[PDB]
RNA sequence: AUGGUGAACUAUGCCUGAAUAGGGUGAAGCCAGAGGAAACUCUGGUGGAGGCUCGUAGCGGUUCUGACGUGCAAAUCGAUC
RNA sequence: UUCAAAUGAGAACUUUGAAGACUGAAGUGGGGAAAGGUUCCACGUCAACAGCAGUUGGACGUGGGUUAGUCGAUCCUAAGAGAUGGGGAAGCUCCGUUUCAAAGGCCUGAUUUUAUGCAGGCCACCAUCGAAAGGGAAUCCGGUUAAGAUUCCGGAACCUGGAUAUGGAUUCUUCACGGUAACGUAACUGAAUGUGGAGACGUCGGCGCGAGCCCUGGGAGGAGUUAUCUUUUCUUCUUAACAGCUUAUCACCCCGGAAUUGGUUUAUCCGGAGAUGGGGUCUUAUGGCUGGAAGAGGCCAGCACCUUUGCUGGCUCCGGUGCGCUUGUGACGGCCCGUGAAAAUCCACAGGAAGGAAUAGUUUUCAUGCCAGGUCGUACUGAUAACCGCAGCAGGUCUCCAAGGUGAACAGCCUCUAGUUGAUAGAAUAAUGUAGAUAAGGGAAGUCGGCAAAAUAGAUCCGUAACUUCGGGAUAAGGAUUGGCUCUAAGGGUCGGGUACGAUCAACUUAGAACUGGUACGGACAAGGGGAAUCUGACUGUCUAAUUAAAACAUAGCAUUGCGAUGGUCAGAAAGUGAUGUUGACGCAAU
């Protein structure tokens, strides 16, 4: 770490990205059956394994 | 980066086409032991270096500053 | 004040040592400047000639 | 049970040569036109440590027939032999130490190191410190000329064969009480990974033929057959007697 | 003022690894440091620089000479055969 | 009192990694990196430093004008003067002797 | 039994780097001096040797069979070593 | 740990102020390597989570943030890995790495159908991957952000590639002069081929020098103390890369010709193979002066006004000290059966193919000038909460910087700078505990056993047995002494002397003598118990991570065995396979 391949430095971005709440419009939807997010990442709870 | 006493050479790089900016700055300073003096230094920047020529006596300094193309952007103090 | 009572030799008799006489200073330090010294005597009173260089070159190995 | 140590040695795991530091190897001239029909000059311009070897080398450079252009050997030096020293390698060339001859051009009682087992294969017999090889006969008739081996042995080679006149540089170098642990560690650390030694008998029976019982004891006879099998053979391999050596040895 | 009795150099092993290798230690060890004389430039320059290698300060040749002394009995009886031998083929 | 930092991410003391303290006109204490020490190129006859020539790391020669990569008599930067004054005589020498080997020689074949 | 995965721990070798307060001892070499008919023997200095020694950091893990023994901890903590 | 304020529905726990402490530069400081991956920063914010709390957070919601020709990677090669003509193997694939291979490409010439075929001459190097600590082109200071900075802004440089003209240099003696020489310089053509050097290298020791830190006088500011005392206590007074001149131990040159041997290091090395002496040449580490550059930064004072915030002044000066400390470096010295990488890359030289002037040629290794420099990483943590141990675990985890006193000291103990003041809290102080101590008289009678505990301890001086491999045993054992204050004496530098001394400056060491005290004084801290034997391993070293550290293993030493390569010992299913082997009996292998 704090110098890293160009191949790291994505996957943490991508990662970045999958760690919001559930956007709360989704919950309106017919239908609509996911309640919060169950996929949900924290950096010091669950490590990443690269 | 450079230092320069020719008071002819100086003249030279002051016409020297990539020549555009020049300054003068102005110091106090002591004579010897006892009192001042006005010093001068006459900086040009060329291309790759800022000649620099300290004309210590401040009368050989004013003829000096007339001496200077009409056409250099001069900065003063 | 008391750095300066220390140049005036106090605070420093046998109670208050703990390094060896050696520790406090080297005996070698000793010997080079003396010896520095003598060696170097020996060159000015040869040089102005005092001395003469056959009496230098043995003092010298005297030393 | 467990593949005993000496068995281990083979794959050269941890077992191969401690080479980083070596200046190369040792090797007389290419057995060229030069060297066959006349002699060739060179210069040791150095002589040199080489790592994990008891006797010094010797950079000896020469010019080359073909081309505008100096290639270097290296040597093992020969007492005596010096940097600036002019050497001569060739049928007909001269007999002081230092220059490469064929057998055949040597009086017997010529004393010469670093040689061939057969003609050209730049050098093989006596290259250890101290070690030479002295002729004993020549046979003109299918140039044959015998010699007498460091070992004791004698054998007889081509006459061709190429050696070097004197002995071996660094001798004697045995005769030093290694005195302590770390000198011999020193000494394998840049030779390869042989020290130090544990004792079969110290062992358990999965390592060693030696190993276990309530004390320590072989309990069998030492001396292994040729026959014997990996695995087997540790101690006295093929030995043909044993106990202290009586009164001179010396071959006859 | 005699500084020790007889271990000399061999000093530096104090009590350690028993008198007799000491000794024999002693005899080579003062072979090997020692200064020699130079068959060139005649000087006594000749140190030793690992088992073998024998070079000379001032005029800096070098020779291969034995592992801890400059010509090793051994290698000059063979200088002398060699020599006695050569004499052969010129006569 | 004050202390100072690597300015570079490697943080050992390679050799490659030496540190010079240095006193900015900002009135405090700063590390700097320093190169390793050039080494003066040598005679390759003899052995000592060749004199009149000068000392830079290998690639800094190519930043520097010829005469500071030569002396001017023959062989200048290369061999030590003395090395070349003791080349020069064994030359003539070894060419003069050479001239009487083969009138000797010449005088053996035709005195036999 | 068959086919696979491990040397991020650890064991060993190799390559390339890094790290180790302050003390005690005083080996070769060297200088000057003294005795003695001689052979030779003595003294004072200098010097700085060692898998040397006192002891931190380091590395280790001896005794308390100390703490703890549903722990800080699936091996730790303290003192002493 | 404490008081108060502020905030808030709510405050032992947040924020601010005050106070009391701690870490004590071997840090609880300032940064990094691995690893994490947004934890960084702002705003909002308390349902869960932080084994009390919670208005706080590394939590939660929402956002913002990581700027490079010069820092790394990228290139190189190391142990090693691994394609290829091949050889094995039913085959997955195994062996081989320059190996039983028809292995490939540069300089320009020949083109003026034209774009590039042939003409030479080479060179035979045979992949490639493998270091964010090895090798390696080149950047610094100041300023700036809520969060980036050797990366932005400012200024000032440098390297590499590419283009190029102007100036200077050089030539009618074509490819520069000068110096007796070491060699000098702004230049001062140079193909193939060859060679040399740099890259490029152990470790310890003392000695010399540099830098930063430490100590210190004067002066110019600012702050603190002032019942009394102190011309006082504390603090500011700085100068980067880069460039011009200058500067060095070593080394070398010229003159000279040496016994009455001289020169000379702390360390005994040097001289007819030319010493001592006098005169010069060189490397430019390093430093000095100037340029950069005072315009920056630092410290003050005097006005201005809600504001952005200005504005005007000054001063930023001269010195001293050294067995100091850390680091750097030099010339030396000890050591070795240990002699302590490679390659990319850069330069030089030997060579002389060639190309070149007077009506005008050659020259970009001299100066100046033009253009360009991609890709990816860059936030933060690095640990008693950002990593691994199920976790905010008393464990583990690679490194750089390092102030004052006491002292031998990077010890312990106290402090400055910085950073903390985190660890549920309140009231009591029963038994039994855990950890820290003391105890009359006796003194191991306790106990398997002196387990535990106590005793000893620094230094200076005196004194020291058996025995011994003569090196030790040895701090053997056994003794005395030690504060404070006031004196004394001895130990050094620097200068001028025609071809005996004087003058000044700057240092703690060692010994001696008075006086002095509730006889105390290594006053805390720090800090060996000693002796006589028996058994056993020679020693230093090694192991059962997590019940055994030992007498076990190792080791030097001793002895035996096998082997001359068509070989000994060992590897493999096999093979044009492999270890020892870059080897050769002073060797490898096996006990
Ligand atoms: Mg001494
Ligand atoms: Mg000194
Ligand atoms: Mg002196
Ligand atoms: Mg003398
Ligand atoms: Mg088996
Ligand atoms: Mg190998
Ligand atoms: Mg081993
Ligand atoms: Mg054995
Ligand atoms: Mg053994
Ligand atoms: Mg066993
Ligand atoms: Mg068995
Ligand atoms: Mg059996
Ligand atoms: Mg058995
Ligand atoms: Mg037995
Ligand atoms: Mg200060
Ligand atoms: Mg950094
Ligand atoms: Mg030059
Ligand atoms: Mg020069
Ligand atoms: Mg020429
Ligand atoms: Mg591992
Ligand atoms: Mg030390
Ligand atoms: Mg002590
Ligand atoms: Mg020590
Ligand atoms: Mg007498
Ligand atoms: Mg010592
Ligand atoms: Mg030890
Ligand atoms: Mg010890
Ligand atoms: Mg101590
Ligand atoms: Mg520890
Ligand atoms: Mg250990
Ligand atoms: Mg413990
Ligand atoms: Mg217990
Ligand atoms: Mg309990
Ligand atoms: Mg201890
Ligand atoms: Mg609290
Ligand atoms: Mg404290
Ligand atoms: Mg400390
Ligand atoms: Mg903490
Ligand atoms: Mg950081
Ligand atoms: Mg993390
Ligand atoms: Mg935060
Ligand atoms: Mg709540
Ligand atoms: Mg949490
Ligand atoms: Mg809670
Ligand atoms: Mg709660
Ligand atoms: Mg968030
Ligand atoms: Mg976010
Ligand atoms: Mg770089
Ligand atoms: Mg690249
Ligand atoms: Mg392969
Ligand atoms: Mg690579
Ligand atoms: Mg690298
Ligand atoms: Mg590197
Ligand atoms: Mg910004
Ligand atoms: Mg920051
Ligand atoms: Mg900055
Ligand atoms: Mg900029
Ligand atoms: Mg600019
Ligand atoms: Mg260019
Ligand atoms: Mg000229
Ligand atoms: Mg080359
Ligand atoms: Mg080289
Ligand atoms: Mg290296
Ligand atoms: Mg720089
Ligand atoms: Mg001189
Ligand atoms: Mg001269
Ligand atoms: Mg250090
Ligand atoms: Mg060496
Ligand atoms: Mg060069
Ligand atoms: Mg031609
Ligand atoms: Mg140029
Ligand atoms: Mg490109
Ligand atoms: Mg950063
Ligand atoms: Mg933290
Ligand atoms: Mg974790
Ligand atoms: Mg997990
Ligand atoms: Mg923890
Ligand atoms: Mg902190
Ligand atoms: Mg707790
Ligand atoms: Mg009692
Ligand atoms: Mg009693
Ligand atoms: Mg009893
Ligand atoms: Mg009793
Ligand atoms: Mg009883
Ligand atoms: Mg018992
Ligand atoms: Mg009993
Ligand atoms: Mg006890
Ligand atoms: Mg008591
Ligand atoms: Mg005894
Ligand atoms: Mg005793
Ligand atoms: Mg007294
Ligand atoms: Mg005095
Ligand atoms: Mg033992
Ligand atoms: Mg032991
Ligand atoms: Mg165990
Ligand atoms: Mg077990
Ligand atoms: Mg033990
Ligand atoms: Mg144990
Ligand atoms: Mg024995
Ligand atoms: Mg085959
Ligand atoms: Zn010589």
């Amino acid at each position: 770490a704090a110098q890293k391949s160009f191949r790291i430095k994505q996957k943490m971005a991508k990662a970045k990205k999958q760690n919001r709440p559930l956007p709360q419009w989704i919950r309106l939807r017919t239908n609509n059956t996911i309640r919060y997010n169950a996929k949900r990442r924290n950096w010091r709870r669950t490590k990443m394994n690269i | 980066a450079r230092e320069i006493t020719d008071i002819k050479q100086f003249l030279e790089l002051t016409r020297r086409a990539d020549v555009k900016t020049a300054t003068v700055k102005i110091n106090k300073k002591l004579n010897k032991a006892g009192k001042p003096f006005r010093q001068t230094k006459f900086k040009v920047r060329g291309s790759s270096s800022l000649y620099t020529l300290v004309i210590n006596d401040a009368g050989k300094a004013k003829k000096l500053i007339q001496s200077l193309p009409p056409t250099l952007k001069v900065n003063r103090l | 004040a008391h750095a300066q009572s220390k140049r005036e030799g106090r605070h420093s008799g046998y109670g208050k040592r703990k390094g060896t006489r050696e520790a406090r200073l080297p005996s070698q330090v000793v010997w080079i400047r003396r010896l520095r010294v003598l060696r170097r005597l020996l060159a000015k009173y040869r040089d102005a000639g005092k001395i003469d260089k056959h009496l230098y070159h043995v003092l010298y190995k005297e030393s | 049970g467990r593949v005993i140590r000496n068995q281990r040695k083979g794959a050269g795991s941890i077992f191969t040569s401690h080479t980083r530091l070596r200046q190369g190897a040792a090797k007389l001239r290419t057995l060229d036109y030069a060297e066959r029909h006349g002699y060739i000059r060179g210069i040791v311009k150095q002589i040199v440590h080489d790592s994990g070897r008891g006797a010094p080398l010797a950079k000896v450079v020469f010019r080359d027939p073909y081309k505008y252009r100096l290639r270097e050997e290296i040597f093992i030096a020969n007492e005596g032999v010096h940097t600036g020293q002019f050497i001569y390698a060739g049928k007909k060339a001269s007999l002081n130490v230092g220059n490469v001859l064929p057998l055949g051009s040597v009086p017997e009682g010529t004393i010469v190191s670093n040689v061939e087992e057969k003609p050209g294969d730049r050098g093989a017999l006596a290259r250890a410190s101290g070690n030479y090889v002295i002729i004993i006969g020549h046979n003109p008739d299918e140039n044959k000329t015998r010699v007498r081996l460091p070992s004791g042995a004698k054998k007889v080679i081509s006459s061709d064969a190429r050696g070097v006149i004197g002995v071996i540089a660094g001798g004697g170098r045995v005769d030093k009480p290694l005195l302590k642990a770390g000198r011999a560690f020193h000494k394998y650390r840049l030779k390869r990974n042989s020290w130090p030694k544990t004792r079969g008998v110290a062992m358990n029976p999965v390592d060693h033929p030696h190993g276990g019982g309530n004390h320590q004891h072989i309990g069998k006879a030492s001396t292994i057959s040729r026959g014997a099998v990996s695995g087997q053979k540790a101690g006295l391999i093929a030995a043909r007697r044993t106990g202290l050596l009586r009164g001179s040895q010396k071959t006859q | 003022a005699k500084r020790t009795k007889k271990v000399g150099i061999t000093g530096k092993y104090g009590v350690r690894y028993g008198s007799s290798l000491r000794r024999q230690v002693k005899k080579l060890e003062i072979q090997q440091h020692a200064r020699y004389d130079c068959s060139f430039c005649g000087k006594k320059t000749v140190k030793r620089g690992a088992a073998g290698i024998w070079t000379c300060s001032c005029c800096k040749k070098t020779v291969a000479g034995g592992a801890y002394t400059v010509s090793t009995a051994a290698a000059a009886t063979v200088r002398s055969t060699i020599r006695r031998l050569r004499e052969m083929v010129e006569a | 009192a004050q202390r100072v930092t690597f300015r570079r991410r490697n943080p050992y003391n390679t050799r490659s990694n030496k540190i010079k303290v240095v006193k900015t006109p900002g009135g405090i204490l700063r590390a700097q990196h320093v190169k390793k020490l050039a080494t003066r190129p040598k005679c390759g006859d003899c052995g000592s430093a060749l004199q009149g020539i000068s000392t830079l790391r290998p690639r800094q020669y190519a930043t520097v004008s010829k005469t500071h990569k030569t002396v001017s008599r023959a062989y200048g930067g290369s061999r030590c003067a003395n090395c070349v004054k003791e080349r020069i005589i064994r030359a003539f020498l070894i060419e003069e002797q050479k001239i009487v080997k083969k009138v000797v020689k010449e005088q053996t074949e035709a005195a036999k």
